[PDB]
């Protein structure tokens, strides 16, 4: 039972930094796609 | 009976000792350990998770 406590503690600080990876990774490719279609159409505008 | 009398005995000779009364066996410091993981895990419990 010790050990299975033990497995259950790492497994929820895994669950818990795999969540703060994954918002962290959705939040910068959210700030990428917008940030990209902004320097898109900043470039259109410049060329024409 | 032992020898001929009753042993001779010192006129207080109270040694209390009596330490442990029967029991013994399990150990309660190991069994308190996971009593303490109970409720930590149990306090767990009440943290959310998944979703």
């Amino acid at each position: 039972q010790e050990e299975v406590i033990a497995l259950f503690e790492k497994c929820r600080n895994k669950y818990k930094e795999g969540q703060k990876k994954y918002m962290e990774i959705d939040e910068a490719l959210n700030r990428l796609h917008n940030s990209l279609k902004a320097r898109d159409q900043n470039y259109k505008n410049a060329e024409k | 009976d032992e020898e001929i009398v009753k042993t001779p005995r010192k006129l207080v000779n109270y040694v209390p000792l009596k330490i442990f009364n029967l029991g013994d066996s399990f150990d309660d410091t190991i069994t308190t350990t996971v009593a303490k993981l109970q409720d930590l895990k149990k306090e767990i419990l009440d943290s959310p998770r998944s979703n």
